[PDB]
C-alpha cells in the first residue's frame, strides 16, 4: 500500500544559544523503504506562522519523522507513526511538543503483497524509460558535430562584408 | 471623413499655473 | 501601524514601505501583510499604477514561503503588463528575480514559454527580458527539443551564439506601435460582425 | 528494480506480509504520457540520426565512417574558423 | 509670471524640476547603449548588455552628507531619441522648510541586460550664492565619474533666454520677435562636443520669481 504525507506547516516560536537569523526548514524521515525528505521555508525570527503545503512522499512500512530545524538550530523534534493508520484512511497529525523551543507543528498523514510489487515494477519501467531517455539524449547529441556555429560564424563573416560595404561608402563620402 | 486625431499621451501645464 | 502606514493615501508612503520590507527580516509574522500589500498593489493597479510598478518590483524582495501565491505573483505580472511601461521594467526585473532562484519547473517552463514569445518586443528592457530565456534554459534535451520547436533562431549554439540570434532577432517595433494605434482605432471601430470568408 | 524483486522475495520469503494506490496509477498514467512523450522524442531523433548517417552503410562500415567522418570535419572547420579573425580584426 | 525675491520661509511650497536633454557621446548606440563596436566578438566576450538610459533625482542635503530628498524616476521612452522630456518632477521638502544649505543630485539609471541596468552619477547646487534658487531659472550642466560641473557660454546664451523668462525690460513687437526667437532657440540645435567620460544635459527651471533662502 502507500501512506500520503502532507505537511500543512509549522507555527510556533523557535530560539537558539546564539542570535541569529534562519530559514525554517521541514525534516522528514523514514525508517525503511523511502527516502531523506525536506521542506523549504522563510521565517527568520522566533516566534512564527508558516505553512509548508509541500506534497511528500514514502513507503509504505515506516514511521514519518517530521523534525523542523532552521537553516543553522533544530526548532522541533517531532515522530509520527503509521502503525496507528489503516488502510484507505486520511487524516492530520498536529504536534505540539518542546525540546529546546517550545513548539506546534501541523502535518496531515493520509493513506492511498502482489500490488506493491507491481507498483515497484511499474516505478522500475519508468526507470527503464528514464535510461531510454538517456539513449534519445546521446542519440541527439552524437547525432551532429558544430554546424549551426559555422553558420554564425558565417553570419559574423557578412557582418564583417557588410562593414566592408559600409567602410567603402564612408571612404566613398570621404 | 475621419474627426480629430486620438493622443496617445498628454503634455503637463506647469507653465500657467506656475 | 505599520498596516496603517501602508494603507495610508501621500504615495511617499509606499515608497517608504520598501526599506520596511528589506529590514522586515524581523518580522516572522504571517503574509497577512503582503496580502494588505497586494490589495494595495490593486488599488494601486487602479489609480497608481506607475507606483504600482516601482513597488511590486520592490516587492519581488519578498521571500518567503508559500510558493503558491508566486503563480498569484505571476498573474500579477500578466498584469502589470496591462498599460505601464515602467511596470514591464520591474516584471522583467521580478523576471531576473524569479530566473534567479525558481520554485516549479513545469509551471515556469510554460510560463517562460508563454513570455519568452512575448519577449520579441524591440523594446531596451524587452531584451533584458528576453535574455533571460538562456539563462533560463540552464537549469535538458527534451528541453532542448521543445525550445527548438518555438526557436526562432536556426543558427544558434550556445549563449554567445545566443547573443549572435538575438543580434539576428532585430526588429522594429515602431511599426508595432502604430499597429497598436491600429488595434486601438480597431476597438473604437465595429467588431459586431462575426461572418467570415 | 532487480533490488526491489529480491526484497520482495524476501519478504514473501523471511517472513509473512499481512498486507494485501492512487499514486501509483497517477505514477502509471505521467509515465505512460512520458513514455508516448519520448516515443515522439525517439521519432525526431530517428529522423535525425537519418540525417546524422545519411545513408545505410551496411552497418559494417558504419562505426569506421562515423569515426573517420566526424574526425575529419572537426579538424577541417578550426582552420577556416580561425581564419576569418584574421580578416575580421584586419578591417575594424 | 513675476520675478521678485522671496525668502525661504516666505516662500510657500515644495520644490519641482523640469529636465528635458543630454548630449550624445555617439560611442555606443544612440542611447548610451551597449558600446557598439565591429570588434563585437569581445562584446559577446564581455556580455555588452543594450542599455537605455533613464533618469533619477534626490538631492544630497546641505553638504553634511544626510539624507533629505526623495529619489524619483520616470517612464522609458528612446533615449535613442536622446530622451528630451521636458518632464516636470518633484518631491514634498518646501522653500520654508528647505535649508539654504542643500545640493541637488541625480543618478542616470539605463536599462541594460539580464539582471542589468545602467547607472551614471552628478550632482549640484540647489540656490545661488545670491540665494535665488538656480535662479530660479533654465540651465545646463555637464558631469563625469566625480568631481565635476557646469559651466555657462552657450548655457550662458541659454541663461539670456532665461533673462526673457526673468523679464527683462520687453515689448511687445520684441515678443513677436521672441516667436522668431523661437526659431532662434530652434537654431541653437547647432551645437557640438565630443567629450568622454563625461557628459551634457540640458535642464531648464525656470520659474515665475527669484527665490530667497533663509532660516525659520
Amino acid at each position: 500500500n502507500i501512506s500520503l504525507f502532507r505537511a500543512n506547516g509549522d507555527s510556533k516560536l523557535i530560539k537558539e544559544y546564539g542570535d541569529g537569523f534562519i530559514p525554517c526548514f521541514f525534516i522528514l524521515e523514514s525508517i525503511r523503504g523511502e527516502l531523506l525528505y525536506v521542506s523549504e521555508v522563510q521565517s527568520g525570527s522566533l516566534r512564527k506562522l508558516s505553512f509548508q503545503e509541500l506534497p511528500k512522499l514514502t513507503g509504505a512500512s515506516t514511521m514519518i519523522v517530521l523534525k523542523l530545524v532552521g537553516l543553522w538550530c533544530v526548532l522541533c523534534t517531532y515522530t509520527i507513526d503509521l502503525n496507528k493508520l489503516q488502510p484507505i484512511n486520511e487524516d492530520t497529525v498536529l504536534i505540539t511538543g518542546t525540546n529546546a523551543p517550545v513548539l506546534d507543528l501541523i502535518d496531515g498523514s493520509y493513506t492511498l503483497l502482489l500490488k506493491l510489487n507491481k507498483l515497484l515494477e511499474y516505478s522500475s519501467q519508468v526507470h527503464e524509460e528514464i535510461n531510454e531517455i538517456s539513449s534519445k539524449i546521446e542519440d541527439d547529441f552524437l547525432s551532429l558535430k558544430n554546424q549551426n556555429h559555422w553558420y554564425m560564424r558565417t553570419v559574423q563573416k557578412s557582418i564583417e562584408t557588410l562593414e566592408k560595404e559600409v567602410l567603402q561608402r564612408k571612404k566613398s563620402k570621404k | 471623413n475621419l474627426k480629430n486625431v486620438f493622443v496617445q499621451l498628454e503634455p503637463t501645464s506647469y507653465h500657467m499655473h506656475s | 501601524y505599520v498596516k496603517m502606514a501602508l494603507l495610508q493615501n501621500r504615495e511617499r508612503t509606499n515608497d517608504i514601505i520598501l526599506s520596511h520590507l528589506i529590514t522586515y527580516l524581523n518580522d516572522k509574522d504571517p503574509a497577512l501583510r503582503v496580502s494588505l500589500i497586494q490589495t494595495i498593489s490593486g488599488i494601486s493597479i487602479l489609480l497608481g499604477t506607475v507606483t504600482l510598478e516601482q513597488y511590486i518590483l520592490p516587492l519581488l524582495i519578498q521571500t518567503i514561503t508559500d510558493s503558491e501565491e508566486l503563480v498569484v505573483i505571476s498573474v500579477l505580472q500578466s498584469l502589470k503588463s496591462l498599460f505601464k511601461t515602467g511596470l514591464i521594467r520591474k516584471k522583467y526585473y521580478i523576471d531576473i528575480s524569479k530566473t534567479t532562484s525558481p520554485l516549479l519547473l513545469h509551471p515556469n517552463n510554460w510560463i517562460r514559454q508563454f513570455t519568452l514569445m512575448i519577449i520579441i518586443e524591440i523594446i531596451n528592457k524587452l531584451s533584458k527580458a528576453e535574455v533571460y530565456c538562456i539563462l533560463y534554459p540552464i537549469i535538458v534535451e527534451f528541453n532542448f527539443k521543445s525550445m527548438i520547436s518555438c526557436c526562432k533562431q536556426p543558427v544558434s549554439r550556445s549563449v554567445y551564439n545566443l547573443l549572435c540570434s538575438w543580434s539576428v532577432r532585430a526588429s522594429k517595433s515602431l511599426f508595432w506601435k502604430k499597429i497598436i494605434t491600429n488595434h486601438v482605432d480597431s476597438f473604437g471601430n465595429n467588431r459586431i460582425e462575426f461572418i467570415t470568408k | 528494480l532487480s533490488t526491489q524483486v529480491n526484497a520482495m522475495t524476501n519478504v514473501f520469503n523471511i517472513l509473512s506480509s499481512q498486507t494485501n494506490d492512487c499514486c501509483n496509477i497517477l505514477i502509471n498514467r505521467l509515465k505512460s504520457e512520458y513514455d508516448d512523450a519520448i516515443k515522439e522524442r525517439d521519432t525526431y531523433a530517428q529522423f535525425l540520426s537519418k540525417l546524422e548517417s545519411q545513408n545505410k552503410e551496411i552497418s559494417e562500415s558504419n562505426k569506421e565512417k562515423q569515426y573517420s567522418h566526424n574526425l575529419s570535419e572537426k579538424e577541417n572547420l578550426k582552420k577556416e574558423e580561425e581564419r576569418l579573425l584574421d580578416q575580421l580584426l584586419r578591417l575594424e | 509670471n513675476n520675478i521678485t525675491f522671496c525668502v525661504s520661509q516666505d516662500l510657500d511650497v515644495p520644490l519641482k524640476v523640469k529636465i528635458k536633454s543630454l548630449e550624445g557621446h555617439k560611442p555606443l548606440l544612440k542611447p548610451s547603449q551597449k558600446i557598439l563596436n565591429p570588434e563585437l566578438m569581445l562584446i559577446g566576450s564581455n556580455v555588452f548588455p543594450s542599455s537605455d538610459l533613464i533618469v533619477s533625482l534626490q538631492v544630497f542635503d546641505k553638504e553634511r552628507n544626510r539624507n533629505l530628498t526623495l529619489p524619483i524616476y520616470t517612464p522609458y521612452i528612446p533615449f535613442r531619441n536622446s530622451r528630451t522630456w521636458d518632464y516636470w518632477l518633484t518631491l514634498p521638502i518646501r522653500i520654508k522648510q528647505l535649508t539654504f544649505s542643500s545640493h541637488l543630485r541625480i543618478i542616470l539609471w539605463e536599462y541594460n541586460g539580464s539582471k542589468q541596468i545602467p547607472f551614471f552619477n552628478l550632482e549640484t547646487s540647489i540656490f545661488n550664492l545670491k540665494d535665488c534658487t538656480l535662479k530660479r531659472g533654465f540651465e545646463s550642466l555637464k558631469f563625469r565619474y566625480d568631481v565635476i560641473d557646469h559651466c555657462e557660454v552657450v548655457t550662458d546664451n541659454k541663461d539670456q533666454e532665461n533673462l526673457n523668462k526673468y523679464f527683462q525690460g520687453e515689448f511687445t513687437r520684441l515678443p513677436w520677435l521672441d516667436e522668431i526667437t523661437i526659431s532662434k532657440l530652434r537654431k541653437q540645435r547647432e551645437n557640438r562636443t565630443w567629450p568622454q567620460g563625461t557628459f551634457v544635459l540640458n535642464l531648464e527651471f525656470p520659474m515665475l520669481e527669484l527665490p530667497v533662502v533663509f532660516i525659520e
